[PDB]
RNA sequence: CCAAAAGAAGUCUUUCUUUUGGUAACCAGGAU
């Protein structure tokens, strides 16, 4: 549509969108360039927040500096963070297992406050991992994604909880800071206002107020409008400020002698000295907004103040009093109401920059601790800024973050859509967020403030449902971490084109209409009554004069993955959730095909994911090949694009890239120049178009099972390539000298045929489980001084030749060609982990066809494993001899409420055959509002039905009534959309017509070949002698507690006794039963399991005298 | 056709210098040949291009 | 056919074989059911090869 | 219970004897 070479996909959309879809990877990239402080972010903030532009690093270095000693006779300060160029390109870093990072330098200045001798230096602060142009990090070769975290913003939260004993309303307030100490004010069943500083027992608020320097006269002067505060003051029992300080000291400081100076200083230290208490800028902003204190002054300062505390107490007591609004002296009035903590005005987003800033902050705190401890144990005038700084904790924090965290994860690379979905994810679980096992049902709900900001459909189906969400298409995150959505403001009933981004609170104040409303070509609603959203998400019918805003489009409340489901509004939310979640499990196929009926989101999602090659500058193609494309730019310069051929992804799939241009074509900037894994000419192509029938067939498509044609196996329609990675390295060791070689002890030559002259197998050789990939031997150890042997070694010269082959064998259940071998070595001064001499990596590839038990799926949540694969002759075939490819059961459709698949089938038939609306005498009425150049289409036409503005039922019916014949003038599918099929197995025609069409089905990464496993006997564990677990070792299936209850219920005592003794851990029973079976004898009697004896020994180790009596 | 042998390639998952397609696409294109033989034993046909 | 089953080098690329000449087949029957009960069918079979 | 080496018999490749050699916990992600 707005891409220079996109395919012509004609849309059914009736509406027009004013706003283009933003960059879909803007969250990550605009959050990181704020952290490092790029000029791009500087300009972006200038045209917005020019009042105070500062990056994350500069903020950390400003809050840290200066670092002073108690005497104040010397200080250390930091400034001007600076980055060098990256150490190596992205491709080299990924190939050689190097972290993609850049050096960081700061200017530390040391001042002696009694000699004025200033000493500045440039201090190296470590290597800082840098984000690539696709929103990912490259840590130790692998590609990672940092996920954005949904947390609760810091501020003041008022809530009311009923009381069981008295049936009274009990209000409360919590002042949650960033990295500080809490303090709650509450009204208990008795009419008194308490306080819980830090986390202690309730104390009257009067104690705190007096400790802050308030006389009993001032309190009753300002807080004289409530009976509760007077009641609390009267029964205070505390007179004098010092007494209040002492009481607070008693409560807070356990078992210490109270005094005046310590109590005076500790209270101000806890909440007012900003080294132990911070609110951030978001917290200060939220407190000022809730209480309305400083509307004008800019936010500089992050500590509490007496004004804030007194205002909070007054707000709480007036809320309990039942007031409506409150004005604070020196500040505008505000409404008095309780808070909802699940409101997207109270939940903010910690993006990829905020998290790294927090980690740098703790690292710098540790470093400054070391610095100020080291400033007192070194003699002055020998100190230089380089001898105080210890950079190791800082670099340690970064490593800990990027290696160990629940937000730093391996990038999801099942297919291109998976990674884009991974980068736009908002997870509520992490360090500092709630927990999967401790999350209720009120936080998993879809609050009405999510509209336009978090997609209500796309979320995990398991125990993570509701705790992980995804960002909508048009949403952006503002400077404080709050999500915004564009709205089209309507002035005096005229729908303008001024787009304004509103966060959930502003959207709360106003009244918002709907996108699919009847605009009359002049920005005027046809009727006065339109559905709107009122304050608490209420939906009503307001006359079209109060409306303030309208949505920029439908498809504003959905995310990227959910915007690719055609006919989404005909499917219930339960099945649409599955349809969106199963699109990121599809596996790339050997050849890709774009859907006949899409939604128009595929091109944008494909170009923004980044798996395609896009012309950086316009020019003319000079050379094309399977390996590269050379573009000749309009001005002299040339550029060569290299391709990724058969490269493994994080999940073991193929990552091909092939060109889609010829040697003479001219390309334009931003034009797709080479396809990717799951792209067909620049558009996402996750599956294939299959001819489908919707009948029950002989019980093989029974209960969600599926029937496939054998053509899909012969013609490699659903074939995929899977690649495996195997690693081994040679390490020094204390004994020394690990070696990769062909000379392996106790190995014959027949099992050393595929290996090349120096170990590793040859490229192209097919392997089976157990074959050796890299030959390797290590010292046998047991360095022993046996007289004759040792005296022969020492002077006579007998060699050690102690070897123990730790070779690399291909594990159980694996095979395929050897496509690549990557060998590192210390001889070539390659950067390897310390103590490693050599490192070799072998890639093994398989090509898998579709087979029974493999999982398939559509875009509407119609999953199911393949039940049978019929020969092409015994399948229902059309009157012209065309067999169907897939057969789906009827009983699954009407009960699940996903009728969108039937409409997709009808429109797919119409698109495949091509149509022509006969406007011989006037266009038909059903085709009146149908866009032009949709009145006719050629066979195999690609169309698009946007998610909430697509093809109506009347238009589908009309298109079905007029559809082109195939070769002879025969129309196979009638106006109802059904065809007369023949039974290819018996020969007779089926008595009634059946629904046929084209559906777009996907192959999911749940194949049987990874799921099948069996075991007679094999490896056993060590501590307990039970069999191992897992397919790669061998392992047995687990016979758990529930399966034991089932067998006890049946009454089968002998089966249960043998299963637990002579099949698991009866060490002599195992061998005896094997011998009895092979020799044809009777199975012997079981003994005692070994785990019971292990249990007895552990109990005895706990100093318990366990003994078995007779 | 029962098998092929490209001289410069060792397996199906590689690329030929100068050819716009890769070996997998070449095999998928050859999978559309229609040929008729007259003798039971296998025979070989050659293809050379410069 | 797996490369190991036959005696073949690394350069051999086994290929799936489809020895079917016929492309598409269909039929229709013209049943004449008169009132006097002298009936018969008429098979019209259509064959298309590659 | 398996591998390697040596000796003996026959078969043209098995048997007998001797020597050497022979796993877990965390965190994360999925499925029903």
């Amino acid at each position: 549509n707005s891409v220079p070479g996109a395919p012509n996909r004609v849309s059914f959309a009736k509406l027009r969108e004013p706003l283009e879809v933003p960059g879909l990877l803007d969250v990550q990239t605009d959050s990181f360039e704020w952290l490092i402080g790029s000029p791009r972010w500087r300009e972006s903030a200038a045209e917005r927040g020019d009042v105070n532009p500062v990056g994350g690093l500069e903020e950390v270095l400003y809050e840290l500096s200066p670092i002073e000693d108690f005497s104040g006779s010397m200080s250390l300060s930091f400034s001007d963070p600076r980055f060098d160029d990256v150490k190596a390109p992205v491709d080299e870093c990924k190939d050689k297992d190097m972290t993609y990072a850049a050096p960081l330098f700061v200017t530390a200045e040391f001042i002696n406050n009694n000699t004025g001798e200033i000493k500045s230096q440039t201090v190296f602060m470590g290597d800082f991992p840098m984000m690539t142009e696709k929103g990912t990090f490259i840590i130790n070769g692998t590609e990672r994604v940092v996920v954005s975290q949904l947390v609760r913003s810091p501020g003041v939260y008022f809530d009311e909880t009923i009381d069981k004993s008295t049936d009274k309303t009990l209000h409360s307030v919590k002042v949650i800071p960033s990295r500080g100490a809490w303090l709650e004010f509450d009204v208990d069943k008795r009419d008194t206002v308490g306080v819980r500083i830090d986390r202690k027992r309730r104390q009257p608020v009067t104690v705190l107020l007096k400790a802050l320097g308030w006389t009993s006269e001032q309190i009753v002067e300002r807080f004289g409008f409530s009976e509760i505060m007077r009641s609390t003051l009267e029964k205070d029992n505390t007179v004098g400020t010092d007494e209040a300080l002492l009481d607070i000291y008693r409560k807070l400081r356990p078992g210490e002698p109270p005094t005046k100076e310590s109590a005076q200083t500790l209270l101000e230290n806890l909440f007012f000295k900003e080294k132990r208490y911070d609110l951030a800028r978001v917290g200060r902003y939220k407190v000022n907004k809730k209480l309305g204190l400083h509307v004008g002054e800019p936010i500089t300062s992050s500590t509490l103040t007496e004004e804030d505390v007194v205002a909070t107490i007054e707000y709480l007591v007036r809320l309990h009093e039942g007031q409506t609004t409150m004005t604070v002296p020196g500040g505008v009035e505000v409404p008095v109401e309780t808070d909802d903590i699940d409101h997207f005005g109270n939940r903010r987003l910690r993006t990829v920059g905020e998290l790294i800033q927090n980690q740098i902050r703790v690292g710098m705190s540790r470093m400054e601790r070391v610095v100020r401890e080291r400033m007192t144990t070194q003699d002055v005038e020998a100190i230089t800024p380089q001898t105080l700084i210890n950079i190791r904790p800082v670099v340690a924090a970064i490593k800990e973050f990027f290696g160990t965290s629940q937000l730093s994860q391996f990038m999801d690379q099942n297919n291109p859509l998976s990674g884009l979905t991974h980068k736009r994810r908002l997870s509520a679980l992490g360090p500092g967020g709630l927990s999967r096992e401790r999350a209720g049902l009120e936080v998993r709900d879809v609050h009405p403030s999510h509209y336009g900001r978090m997609c209500p459909i796309e979320t995990p189906e398991g125990p993570n449902i509701g705790l992980i969400g995804s960002l909508s298409v048009y949403a952006r995150v503002n400077p404080f971490g709050f999500i915004e959505t564009p709205y089209r403001k309507v002035v005096d009933g005229v729908v303008s084109d001024e787009i304004v981004y509103l966060t959930a609170d502003e959207e709360d104040r106003h009244v918002v209409a709907q996108a699919n409303s009847p605009i009359d070509a002049d920005g005027r609603f046809v009727e006065p009554r339109v559905l709107v959203r009122r304050k608490a998400g209420e939906v009503e019918y307001v006359p079209s004069s109060e409306v303030d805003y309208m949505d920029v489009s439908p498809r504003q409340m959905v995310s990227v993955a959910t915007a690719m489901i055609p006919f989404l509004e005909h499917d219930d939310a339960n099945r649409a959730l599955m349809g969106a979640n199963m699109q990121r499990q599809a596996v790339p196929l050997v050849r890709s095909e774009a859907p006949l009926v899409g939604t128009g989101m595929e091109l944008r999602a494909a170009i923004d994911a980044g798996d395609v090659v896009v012309a950086e500058e316009s020019g003319v193609i000079e050379e094309v090949s399977a390996d590269y494309i050379t573009v000749m730019h309009d001005n002299g310069t040339r550029r060569t694009y290299r391709m990724r051929k058969f490269a493994r992804s994080n999940h073991g799939t193929c990552a091909n890239q092939c060109p889609i241009v010829d040697a003479g074509d001219r390309v334009e900037a931003g034009q797709v120049i080479a396809d990717g894994p799951c792209t067909d000419d620049g558009e996402m192509a996750l599956g294939k178009n299959l001819l489908v029938a919707i009948m029950p067939w002989e019980g093989h498509n029974y209960e969600d099972a599926i029937i496939l044609s054998n053509r899909l196996v012969e013609e490699d329609v659903l074939t995929s390539i899977h690649i495996e990675e195997h690693e081994i390295d040679a390490r020094d060791t204390k004994l020394g000298a690990e070696e990769i070689t062909r000379d392996i002890p106790n190995i014959s030559d027949e099992v050393l045929a595929d290996l090349d002259e120096r170990g590793i197998v040859r490229i192209g050789a097919e392997v089976r489980d157990g074959d050796i990939l890299v030959g390797k031997v290590t010292p046998k150890g047991e360095t022993e001084l046996t007289p004759e042997e040792r005296l022969l070694r020492a002077i006579f010269g007998e060699k050690a030749r102690e070897v123990r082959d730790t070779s690399l064998k291909v594990p159980h259940g694996e095979s395929g060609k050897v496509i690549g071998i990557r060998v590192f070595s210390r001889e070539d001064e390659d950067e390897l982990p310390a103590g490693v001499n050599e490192l070799v990596r072998v890639y093994v590839a398989q090509k898998r066809k579709i087979s029974d038990g493999d999982k398939l799926a559509g875009r509407h949540g119609n999953k199911g494993v393949i039940g049978k694969i019929l020969p092409v002759e015994d399948m229902p075939f059309l009157a012209d001899g065309t067999p169907v490819d897939i057969i789906l059961n009827t009983h699954g459709v009407p009960r699940r409420m996903n009728i969108g698949q039937i409409l997709e089938t009808h429109l797919g038939w119409c698109a495949h055959s091509g149509w022509k609306v006969d406007a011989a005498k006037g266009v038909p009425d059903w085709a009146a509002r149908l866009p032009d150049e949709l009145l006719e289409a050629q066979p195999n036409a690609i169309v698009s039905t946007p998610v909430f503005d697509g093809a109506q039922e009347a238009e589908l019916q009309g298109l079905l009534s007029c559809t082109l014949p195939n070769r002879d003038g025969d129309v196979l599918v009638d106006a109802d959309g059904k065809a007369m099929l023949f039974d290819g197995r018996s020969g007779e025609p089926f008595p009634y017509p059946v629904t046929v069409g084209y559906m777009y089905i996907m192959k999911l990464h749940h194949l049987v070949d990874d799921k099948i496993h069996a075991r007679s006997t094999g490896p056993y564990s060590m501590i307990t002698q039970q069999p191992l677990g897992g397919k790669a070792q061998f392992g047995g299936q687990r016979f758990g507690e529930m399966e034991c209850w089932a067998m006890q219920a049946y009454g089968a005592a002998y089966t249960l006794q043998e299963l637990l003794t002579i099949k698991s851990d009866d060490t002599v029973g195992r061998v005896k039963v094997y011998e009895a079976i092979v020799k044809g004898e009777n199975i012997p009697e079981p003994g005692i399991p070994e785990s019971f004896k292990v249990l007895l020994k552990e109990l005895q180790s706990l100093c318990l005298n366990v003994e078995v009596l007779s | 056709v029962t098998s092929i042998r490209i001289d410069g390639v060792l397996h199906e998952f590689t690329t030929v210098p100068g050819v716009k397609e890769d070996v997998t696409e070449i095999i998928l294109n050859l999978k559309s040949l229609v040929v008729s033989s007259e003798e039971d034993e296998p025979v070989t046909m050659y293809l050379r291009k410069q | 056919v797996q490369n190991r089953a036959s005696g073949a080098e690394i350069g051999r690329i086994p290929v799936d074989s489809i020895y079917s000449p016929v492309l598409k087949v269909t039929y229709k029957v013209d049943a004449t059911r008169v009132e006097q009960r002298t009936d018969f069918d008429k098979l019209i079979l259509d064959v298309e090869t590659k």
